[PDB]
């Protein structure tokens, strides 16, 4: 096992298409993107629950408010 | 004596290579490198 690890590192050094890291196939960038977008949206729509209390409004209307 | 000479050369030419974990004719049976892609 030790010899094979040495040989793998050596042949990776000798080859040009060698991986820039020994951290095999990464497949957890999608989940990161999804949770990032999810937290962003959840904040964006936990804002406008607070920023739209909207007690009442005052619209100027011809004939009545003027 | 022939066998002695053969092993005496095998030592010097195989034991410090880092490239010969076994014989090259049987490298198909080895596991695959995770770093190559």
């Amino acid at each position: 096992k030790l010899k094979l690890d040495a040989y793998h590192l050596l042949e990776a050094s000798q080859s040009e298409t060698a991986a820039k890291s020994a951290l095999s196939d990464l497949n957890w960038f999608s989940d990161l993107a999804d949770i990032y977008s999810g937290q962003q949206t959840m904040a964006e729509m936990d804002v406008a629950l607070k920023a739209q209390g909207e007690q009442k409004l005052s619209y100027p209307i011809q004939g009545k408010n003027i | 004596g022939k066998i002695h000479g053969a092993v005496w050369r095998m030592k010097h030419l195989f034991a410090t290579n880092f490239k010969m974990v076994g014989h090259p004719r049987y490298a198909y049976a080895l596991p695959k490198n995770p770093l190559l892609q």
